[PDB]
C-alpha cells in the first residue's frame, strides 16, 4: 500500500 | 449531491512479443492514472484515507477493466492499450489466455459496443464500482453506499432523459456488473499465477496491488 | 410476457454427524432437486432447447441456490437456515475453518436482504434473471435468453415502482446484490472443489456431478 | 450431466 498511499496525497 | 457533468469531466480528464507482459504493463501504468480518476469522483477524496485505500484495492481490476474495454469498443476482435498498443485475439491465444480474453470481449466490449454505451455511463458504472460498500475493513460501511445510491440516481436520470426511447437501459447498465465481477476475478487469479511462475515482468504498482491487505 | 405472479408460484411452489459443513453439502446436493423443479415454472424456460436449459442450470445453480438459502435466512441471527430445517450458526462455520467465505453470505446477501425486506417476488425475479444468463457458453441462442431476461427485469421494475413507489431506488439496489451473489458463488464453488479434491468431506451425487467438467 | 437431464425430462 505505499505507492497508493504516496498517491492518494 | 452528485452531478453526472463531474463524473463525465472524472472520464475526459484522463484518457490517454509476450503479449502478456505488454498488458500487465499497460495495467500497472493505468494504476497511476486510476488514482487521478478516483480524486475527481465527488466525495471519493473526502473520505478517510484508510478508505480511499480499501475501495481502491478492493474495485481497481473492475476499474480498469471497463476503462480499457470501453476504449476497445471500435476494435474487431481486440482491445486497445493505453500504451497505444491493439491486441488481437489471436495473439492472447496464442500466448495461453484465449478464453478469459474472449469473455472480456464477449461479455463487455461487444455488449458496450452493441447499446452504444456512452463516457457519462461508463463512468457512472465506474464510480458505482468504486463506492463499493462491501469492501472490507471499511470505517464507514453506509457511507459509501451513500455515495453509491447517489451515482445510481444521478445515472437513471441521465439514461431516462438523453435515452428516453431506452426503458430498460439502465438495468441493462448495471447488469453488466456480475460480469465485470466475475471477469476481474478470474483475471487475478491468472495474475497471481503470473507472479508465481515468476516468467513474466510485473511493475510494481501492479505488483503492490497483488499484496496481501497491510 | 412474463408475470411476476408465475415467478412467486415458482417459489412458493418449492419451498421446504457434526462436520458442519457435510450438512451443508447435502442440503446443497438435496436443493439441485428442486431447482430443477423451480426452473421449469418459470415462464419460457421450458420451451427452451433442452441443452440450453442444461446450460443455463449448470451455470447458475450455486448463485441460483444462494439467493434461496439466504433469503430463507432473514430472520436468523448470524447464521443460515438449511432447507432441512437445520440452523447453522456463524461461530459453528468458523469452527468448521469457512468463516469467511460465511460471513460473506450474511454481510452481503442475508442481512441486506433483511434490511430492505426484499419480497418472494422480488427474489424470484432475481433468481430469474440469473437463470437467464445470456453470457453463459454455448448457448445456442443467447439473444432469446437475453430477452427473457429483459422481460424479467421490466416486470421487476413495475412490481417495484407499484408496489414500493415511496423507494424509487429499490429497484437498482435488488440488482446491485448481483455482483456480491456471483463472487460469493464462484468464491463457494472454489472451496467445493477442495472438498471434492481433499476428499475428507461427503458430497452426494448431484452435487457432484455439478461439479464435473462440461461437455 | 446425466442426472440433469433426467430430471428436466417432465
Ligand atoms: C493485467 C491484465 C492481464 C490480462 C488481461 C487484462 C489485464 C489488464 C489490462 C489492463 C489494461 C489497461 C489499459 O491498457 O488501459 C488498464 O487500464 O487496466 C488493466 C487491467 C488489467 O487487469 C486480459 C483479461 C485482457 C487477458 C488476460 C490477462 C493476460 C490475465
Ligand atoms: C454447498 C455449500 C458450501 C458452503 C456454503 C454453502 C453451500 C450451499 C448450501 C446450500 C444450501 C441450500 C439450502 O439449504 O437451501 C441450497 O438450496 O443451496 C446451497 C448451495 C450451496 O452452495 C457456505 C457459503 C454457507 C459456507 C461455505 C461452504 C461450506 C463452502
Amino acid at each position: 500500500h505505499k505507492i497508493l498511499h504516496r498517491l492518494l496525497q | 449531491d452528485m452531478p453526472v457533468e463531474r463524473i463525465l469531466e472524472a472520464e475526459l480528464a484522463v484518457e490517454p512479443n509476450d503479449p502478456v507482459t505488454n498488458i500487465c504493463q499497460a495495467a500497472d501504468k493505468q494504476l497511476f492514472t486510476l488514482v487521478e480518476w478516483a480524486k475527481r469522483i465527488p466525495h471519493f477524496s473526502e473520505l478517510p484515507l484508510d478508505d480511499q485505500v480499501i475501495l481502491l484495492r478492493a474495485g481497481w481490476n473492475e476499474l480498469l477493466i471497463a476503462s480499457f474495454s470501453h476504449r476497445s469498443i471500435a476494435v474487431k476482435d481486440g482491445i486497445l492499450l493505453a500504451t497505444g498498443l491493439h491486441v488481437h485475439r489471436n495473439s492472447a491465444h496464442s500466448a495461453g489466455v484465449g478464453a478469459i480474453f474472449d469473455r472480456v470481449l464477449t461479455e463487455l466490449v461487444s455488449k458496450m459496443r452493441d447499446m452504444q454505451m456512452d463516457k457519462t455511463e461508463l463512468g457512472c458504472l465506474r464510480a458505482i464500482v468504486l463506492f463499493n460498500p462491501d469492501s472490507k475493513g471499511l470505517s464507514n460501511p453506509a457511507e459509501v453506499e451513500a455515495l453509491r445510491e447517489k451515482v445510481y440516481a444521478s445515472l437513471e436520470a441521465y439514461c431516462k432523459h438523453k435515452y428516453p426511447e431506452q426503458p430498460g437501459r439502465f438495468a441493462k447498465l448495471l447488469l453488466r456488473l456480475p460480469a465485470l465481477r466475475s471477469i476481474g476475478l478470474k483475471c487475478l487469479e491468472h495474475l497471481f499465477f503470473f507472479k508465481l511462475i515468476g516468467d513474466t515482468p510485473i511493475d510494481t504498482f501492479l505488483m503492490e496491488m497483488l499484496e496481501a491487505p497491510h
